[PDB]
């Protein structure tokens, strides 16, 4: 229900972190009590022991496969790539905003989308989605209703890919559903559990499907680099910074996520 | 304003009889069948479909005259050839004039053994025959199209004759005589009409066909193919007649997460179209009878069947639909092989079915008949032409008949269909897993109901549709729901006498009354009683205010659909025709001029009195007469009676007397809700009449 | 008055009910259609040896 | 015979939504309250569009077809049923209200 | 089909005076439907088919009918026209 | 006594003559349209006013 308060009145952390990491960061890094010495010192920081994690994945392409969120204050750290900068994307838009949907079926069903915040989501070791549009008395354009190479083409053994495509029009897809998983989905609002800071180059960086709106959010930030520790050290005394320009989770729910704290 | 449903069920009857033509239209043959030996059973018509060139029938008394049929192919010279007649190899010499259609010649051997007469000859496109063999004569067809009467002969043994046909038949009633003759000279009905299209054994055993709402969502591939008819034709082969499309059967298996499916399916195209290649009038050169290519606005129909925990419960649907996918068939090419000269090559072939919705039908087993789904798909033409090699036709686009099979062992259409069926269970549980009195019913159930909501519902009118959408069964049979209703109601009693009056009405512009009108047509309560009957079509007639008798009438009619559900989906036109009629015999009408009020009812009650006091005053036929006429008439739910007990039991008002008079239902259910038990009364005692 | 249209919009939404069989029964006993040569007759090469 | 070029995709519903919204704009008043005085009919809601053409036929059936579907008829079918139940002695139970 | 139609404009030309007045108001006091204008005439033969219909097929060209689609299309146009300003005298 | 009421969830009461409010009872108002001819409010209260 409303709420009410007053601005004549004015008035007078023991959460969990999740610091992400890339493989080459860790195999430059030559130790194995890093972690142990960063722990000491945000304990310096005063954040208590433990209350810090550490996961380490192997590339880009890989690690975009449902990751996990387990902190109800995550930073992902990305590098860059002088050629992946749409997948790079797709990986920003599906940890900056919350998506709530449904899982799909494209050998027993005719999709569409219904409004400009509805997205078709394809994850797993290597998908080839092919779309091939359809009248109103079931017929395609310029694919043939049979042969899967004549359809459309919008990835082929990607790791992850968020397509869009014309709403209100149905179509047939092409996967092979034996490697990976198709969710449509819906991008509830903005989501405030990740703030992600490019290690790097120039912020190719673009949260959303349209071109007239490309957005510099607060989340997505930048900086150089030649050798991590310096990074990390960015990263860690300029936490209260990090942690003010990102807030708590704002959803009731997903689907049952797991979530660490101690 | 309750009772306007009647006007609606009584309008629109003419597009009754439109469905009633569609049914006509809607109203088959029974076949075809393996070809047998047996004994034309009594009053039945053997309609013949000959296709192989030659023989058909042999018919023996064994000791009369035995009579057979033969079809011609055209482009024949006078060549003896040699046919197994009657059951013996026998040589006739037997030419083909006709260059433009097919000969019949009707073999006729006195005896067993005797001289053979060559009798009607038909020259015929259809392609079709007849035979009866009963009452005491033999009426075997003559005449070439149209006119191929039957001629009549007649020998002893008329009950307990062998007919061997050498081509499929099909059993008809005698009553059918007319489309009988009007099928042979008019061709082929569509094979889809047919209640045993594909060929098979000529088994006829089979059958001929609280709740609960259970669901059925699952996924089939169904498997079919095309079955060919080649039919050559006459001269040393250097013309084919025909290749065409016959129904086809064929099962398969596969999965279902494990529990296994066996399925047969059967095929059938329907509205092919017949190209030619028309060579010339010479005896030898290729020529052509007819191509068979769909166009795409032809149909397909799958028909499917086989045992499934789920699927052997469709029976009683209330809601089918499906979501099936579109496939291609590429055709193969026909190899010809002329007798001489290099043989033409007919290439290509590429079309693709798509979904455009279901029904239900019933197929038929070799051995028994089959609660069977209907598919009905509609076509696409397919970029890789046909060709017609060494030959005058390119750019054609379709199917053609000459491999659609194209060696592929089937085609297969993998999709999801829906069904929402019914199921009957005397509670909540025991659920199945495959598959007069009414009168005291609503007699009986009618003592429970309430009077200010009875009311309350007879001021709302009831229209066409929000009649019964309090009842939902069968998709099938409720398609024609109103349409059966009104069908009976167009032949109600009452709509009898709406005829009656109408008639007369109009008679009248060529008694009791200053003037013959039509409704002025110890004595006065006869004559009253005969107004009070006819008056009663006014309210039919749109001549009234507040509510009327028949509004009640309907709004207990609905009462009695919605609470009671043992009656039958089929069975409603009956209840509501009887209920138009026999409910609440003892009306009264009551009509108001000027301080001067009358009220006449039907069974003999005649009343006259002023406004304020409600005093006796007697009753002068001459003003009922000047002024029923015309001026609007109001229903008498409250008549002089319970008025004037009203009246010495309670102070009235102005207002309240005024508007009773029209009656008003606001002051009648303002009555009601105070728990007065005169109102009560008079309500409770119009209802509980209410017996069927 | 002039929402007539919606009310009856409702009142003869059964007439649908025929469209539909006459868009199955129609579909169901469709007649065959033909085809009619034109002045042109088609007698190319000969039977040749 | 030819090859069969397809059909043309109908205009989407959003669009149509803004456009229509547009329309409201050269909208008078005395001629919109005349006309709605007026009634119309069956016959008169088509004859106005194309005034006379077979083309597109039976489009009142479509309509009726694509109507009887809306939450409308949904709306009186449950008005027509609640006023039924209260003709059938109500069981008035706890949560009616 | 002009002559029968001849026929019976002799024949209709005859009957307006041997026709009464005032049973004819009092007929035309009734509502007449489909039901009651073509369902009660003595023509007792089968084959009467959808003589409504077969009537509407031709009523749904007869001037009057152009001539109510012209009037709504009137009203329609007096709906829509103040950025041309008022054109209909 | 006439009795408006919206879907706005706006409702007023008064009498025809002069037109200002007298109190208002729910019960007053449903029992009376139930049944009563409800003349849909092109001017509404506030215009008419």
């Amino acid at each position: 229900l409303p709420i009410t308060g007053s601005m004549d009145i004015a008035y007078a952390l023991t959460s969990t972190l999740c610091l992400y990491y890339p493989t080459e960061a860790a195999t430059e890094i030559n130790d194995n009590s890093w972690k142990d010495t960063l722990s000491q010192l945000f304990l310096t920081k005063g954040w208590p022991t433990g209350s810090v994690y550490f996961k380490e994945y192997t590339n880009i392409a890989s690690f975009s496969v449902d990751p996990q969120l387990y902190c109800d204050y995550n930073v992902v750290l990305m590098k860059y790539d002088a050629t992946l900068q749409l997948d790079m994307s797709e990986l920003a838009d599906l940890i900056l905003n919350e998506w709530l949907c449904n899982p799909m079926d494209i050998t027993l069903y005719y999709y569409q989308q219904t409004d400009e915040a509805n997205k078709w989501i394809s994850m797993g070791s290597s998908c080839t989605i092919k779309v091939c549009p359809l009248n109103t008395q079931t017929l395609g354009i310029g694919c043939l209703t049979t042969d899967a190479t004549t359809f459309e083409e919008v990835a082929t053994a990607e790791k992850l890919v968020i397509t869009d495509v014309v709403d209100g029009v149905n179509h047939k897809l092409d996967v092979t559903t034996a490697t990976c998983t198709i969710r449509n989905c819906k991008k509830l609002g903005p989501r405030e559990n990740v703030a992600v800071i490019q290690v790097g180059g120039s912020d190719i960086l673009d949260i959303t499907a349209d071109p007239t709106t490309a957005p510099q959010t607060e989340r997505m930030m930048r900086i150089n680099w030649k050798k991590w520790w310096q990074v990390f050290y960015t990263v860690v005394d300029y936490v209260d910074q990090i942690i003010q320009v990102m807030s708590k989770r704002s959803r009731s729910l997903n689907s049952a996520a797991f979530y660490y704290r101690v | 304003m309750a009772s306007l449903i009647y006007r609606q069920l009584l309008t629109n009857s003419y597009t009754v009889d439109l469905s009633d033509e569609i049914q006509e239209i809607g109203s088959l043959l029974d076949g075809p069948y393996q070809p047998t030996t047996f004994n034309p059973p009594v009053d039945y018509w053997m309609l013949l479909a000959p296709t192989t060139p030659g023989v058909i029938v042999e018919g023996t008394n064994n000791t009369d005259r035995w009579l057979a049929t033969i079809l011609i192919e055209p482009n024949v010279q006078s060549e003896n050839r040699t046919y197994t007649i009657f059951g013996i190899q026998e040589q006739l010499t037997v030419s083909n004039t006709s260059q433009d259609q097919w000969k019949f010649i009707d073999v006729v051997k006195t005896t067993a053994n005797g001289s053979i007469g060559q009798y009607g000859p038909l020259l015929s496109s259809p392609k079709l025959y007849a035979v009866m063999k009963h009452n005491e004569k033999l009426y075997t067809y003559e005449g070439q199209t149209p006119n191929a009467t039957t001629a009549h002969y007649s020998t002893t043994n008329y009950d307990s004759v062998n007919m061997t046909a050498f081509c499929d038949f099909y059993i008809i009633p005698r009553s059918e005589e007319s489309k009988c003759t009007e099928y042979i000279n008019n061709g082929l009905p569509p094979i889809q009409n047919t209640r045993n299209v594909v060929p098979l054994s000529l088994t006829a055993r089979d059958v001929i066909h609280l709740w609960k709402e259970m669901q059925y969502n699952r996924d089939i591939t169904i498997r079919f193919k095309f079955a060919n008819t080649i039919i050559k034709s006459g001269g040393l082969g250097y013309k084919w007649s025909e290749i065409s499309f016959k129904p086809a059967n064929y099962q398969y298996t596969y999965t279902r997460d494990g529990e296994e499916v066996t399925a047969h399916t059967t095929c059938s195209v329907n509205g092919m179209n017949d190209f030619s290649f028309n060579g010339g009038y010479l005896p030898t050169d290729f020529v052509v009878s007819k191509f068979e290519v769909i166009k795409e606005n032809s149909y397909v129909y799958i028909d499917y069947w086989d045992d499934s925990q789920a699927f052997r419960n469709v029976v009683y649907v209330r809601s089918l639909a499906a979501n099936l996918n579109s496939v291609m068939c590429t055709g193969g090419s026909y190899n010809f092989s002329l007798p001489v000269g290099q043989w033409p090559v007919l290439t290509g072939g590429a079309v693709s079915l798509h979904s455009a919705g279901v029904t239900l039908s019933t197929q038929f087993t070799d051995f028994v008949s089959l609660n069977s789904l209907r598919f009905r798909f509609r076509l696409a033409v397919e970029e890789p032409h046909f060709k017609l090699t060494r030959t005058r036709l390119d750019r054609l686009y379709g199917l053609p008949a000459a491999d659609p099979n194209n060696g592929k062992e089937y085609y297969e259409i993998a999709g999801r269909f829906s069904l929402i069926s019914l199921v009957p269970s005397n509670d909540d549980y025991q659920t199945p897993i495959a598959n007069g009195e009414l009168r005291e019913e609503f007699n009986a159930l009618s003592q429970e109901i309430a009077m200010s909501q009875l009311i309350d519902l007879a001021l709302l009118p009831l229209d066409m549709f929000s009649m019964f959408s309090g009842i939902k069964s069968t998709i099938d049979a409720a398609k024609s729901m109103a349409t059966n209703v009104m069908k009976k109601f167009k032949k109600s009693g009452l709509a009898n006498s709406v005829s009656t009056l109408t008639d007369s009405l109009s008679d009248a512009a060529s008694s009791i009354g200053s003037s013959a009108s039509a409704w002025t047509d110890s004595s006065v309560s006869t004559q009253t009683s005969t107004i009070s009957r006819r008056l009663r079509l006014k309210e039919m007639a749109t001549q009234t205010e507040g509510m009327n008798f028949d509004d009640i009438s309907a709004a207990v009619l609905k009462t009695k659909i919605d609470k009671s559900t043992q009656i039958s989906p089929n069975t409603i036109p009956d209840i509501v025709t009887e209920a138009s009629e026999k409910f609440i015999p003892n009306r009264a009408y009551r009509v108001i001029n000027n301080d001067d009020v009358f009220e006449a009812g039907i069974d003999g009650k005649f009343f006259a009195y002023k406004v304020d006091t409600f005093e006796e005053i007697p009753f002068d036929v001459q003003k009922f007469a000047d002024l029923v006429t015309d001026s609007p008439v109001i229903s008498a739910i409250i008549d002089f009676k319970t008025l004037k007990n009203l009246n010495d039991n309670y102070g009235i008002s102005r207002q309240q007397a005024f508007n009773l008079l029209r009656s008003d239902p606001r002051v009648l259910r303002e009555f009601i809700n105070q728990d007065n038990p005169i109102i009560r009364n008079r309500i409770e005692q119009l209802i509980m009449q209410c017996r069927l | 008055m002039a929402s007539l249209i919606y009310r009856q919009l409702l009142t003869n939404s059964y007439t649908v009910d025929l469209s539909d069989e006459i868009q199955e029964i129609g579909s169901t006993k469709s007649q065959n259609v033909t085809i009619n040569p034109g002045p042109f007759a088609q007698t190319g090469y000969a039977p040749v040896n | 015979n030819s090859v069969t070029v397809r059909q043309d995709l109908e205009r989407q519903l959003g669009e149509l939504r803004e456009e229509f919204n547009a329309l409201s704009q050269e909208i008078a008043m005395s001629q919109l309250i005349d006309l709605a005085l007026l009634p119309l009919d069956m016959f008169s809601m088509f004859s106005g569009i194309k005034s006379t053409i077979d083309a597109a036929k039976s489009m009142a059936t479509n309509v009726m077809k694509k109507f009887k579907k809306s939450g409308l008829a949904n709306s009186v079918s449950t008005l027509t049923d609640s006023l039924s139940d209260a003709a059938s002695s109500i069981s008035r139970g706890s949560s009616i209200r």
